[PDB]
């Protein structure tokens, strides 16, 4: 979990990067009793009791919304964002965590790090990423030609500034999901 | 929030006047150019795209050039072959937006006079 | 330019009533309008999202159609701010074209 609280830059939604976990002893009491993360939300079972399940193969990914959208990353629930840029699908058996970082991704005269996903043709599927920055919104006219109407950049600018808000101050987010058909472990 | 403008006032034909529009609560991207002409309905007529693609209307087309300045947040519009049609209340709107050609936040603009 | 009439052209008091804003097709227009409101000394500011796919961010109290030749929508009531002049916008194609506009 080095990487996970030791990137000093997340990865946009569009640009969501993946990481593979395994063959390591989990530390999910590391997770919800650090008592720093502000949400934990586990769908598919108690996370406390969760450090004795064992599975195959772990999957995570790590990237920034703003704390309006954090409810909409869901199984079975989606938001504008969840649409077009990261969803979750109908069987998510791991846990959603999201930590704010004002200091951090709130920087003085603009950020110009942060871009988010706007204009799909239609909804993505989940775990995919369409980081390609394909244009082509639009139908009636090719977009080569201009951005007349229509057409547009997909990618918008999501500028941060100290004064921004709780919805509005980019809060970290990440989410786990197993699979047995490696990772687990008891102690004491 | 507040776009604010400078440079709108009576002029005679031929004189080359900047106007200057300063982009407010958002990092520059897009602005466009409206007309109203005075106690009639107002006319879109210039844009400028975040893309750098670039739209005139037939009534500015080749005309007018629009840009704006990332490091000084102030928008860029060169006034050249002054015209009775085009002269008349000036308003920077954004460019573009929404599903389809949105644009929500306005400034107060500078009216423009041509005449003797 | 495109050639269309947004009606009612003329409008009297509308007292305790709703209000209906209408324009007619010029390029086979489809859910594309954006309808404004605008203050005088103040600068105009869109009354709805122009419901290109869907209606968002606008009072329920202006809902209306717009699709083939019908571009109408209801105001639910009269109110101050509600008393405000009103205008349509070409959407579809270059260049966006305002209809004659009303005021109350």
């Amino acid at each position: 979990f080095g990487e996970v609280f030791n990137a000093t830059r997340f990865a946009s939604v569009y640009a969501w990067n993946r990481k593979r976990i395994s063959n390591c002893v989990a530390d999910y009491s590391v997770l919800y009793n650090s008592a720093s993360f502000s949400t934990f939300k586990c769908y598919g079972v108690s996370p406390t009791k969760l450090n004795d399940l064992c599975f195959t193969n772990v999957y995570a990914d790590s990237f920034v919304i703003r704390g309006d959208e954090v409810r909409q990353i869901a199984p079975g629930q989606t938001g504008k964002i969840a649409d077009y840029n990261y969803k979750l699908p109908d069987d998510f058996t791991g846990c959603v965590i999201a930590w704010n970082s004002n200091n951090l991704d709130s920087k003085v005269g603009g950020n110009y790090n942060y871009l988010y996903r706007l204009f799909r043709k239609s909804n993505l599927k989940p775990f995919e990423r369409d980081i390609s920055t394909e244009i082509y919104q639009a139908g009636s006219t090719p977009c080569n030609g201009v951005e007349g109407f229509n057409c547009y950049f997909p990618l918008q600018s999501y500028g941060f500034q100290p004064t921004n808000g709780v919805g509005y101050q980019p809060y970290r987010v990440v989410v786990l999901s197993f699979e047995l058909l490696t990772v687990c472990g008891p102690k004491k | 929030v507040q776009l604010v403008e400078s440079g709108g006032g009576l002029i005679q034909p031929g004189g080359s006047l900047r106007l200057s529009c300063a982009v407010s609560g958002f990092t520059v991207s897009r602005m466009s150019w409206v007309r109203q002409a005075p106690g009639k309905g107002l006319e879109c007529v210039s844009v400028i795209y975040t893309g750098g693609n670039t739209d005139y209307a037939d009534s500015v087309k080749g005309r007018f050039t629009i840009s704006r300045d990332n490091s000084k947040n102030t928008l860029y519009l060169q006034m050249n072959s002054l015209r009775a049609e085009d002269t008349a209340l000036y308003y920077c709107v954004r460019g573009s937006g929404g599903i389809h050609d949105a644009f929500d936040i306005w400034g107060q603009g500078t009216m423009v006079t041509v005449s003797s | 330019d495109i050639q269309m009439t947004q009606s009612p052209s003329s409008v009297s008091a509308s007292v305790g009533d709703r209000v209906t804003i209408t324009c007619r097709a010029s390029q086979g227009i489809s859910t594309w309008l954006a309808w404004y409101q605008q203050k005088p000394g103040k600068a105009p500011k869109v009354l709805i999202n122009a419901a290109s796919g869907l209606q968002s961010g606008v009072p329920s109290r202006f809902s209306g159609s717009g699709s083939g030749t019908d571009f109408t929508l209801t105001i639910s009531s009269l109110q101050p701010e509600d008393f405000a002049t009103y205008y349509c916008q070409q959407a579809h194609s270059f260049p966006p074209t305002f209809g004659p506009g009303t005021k109350l």
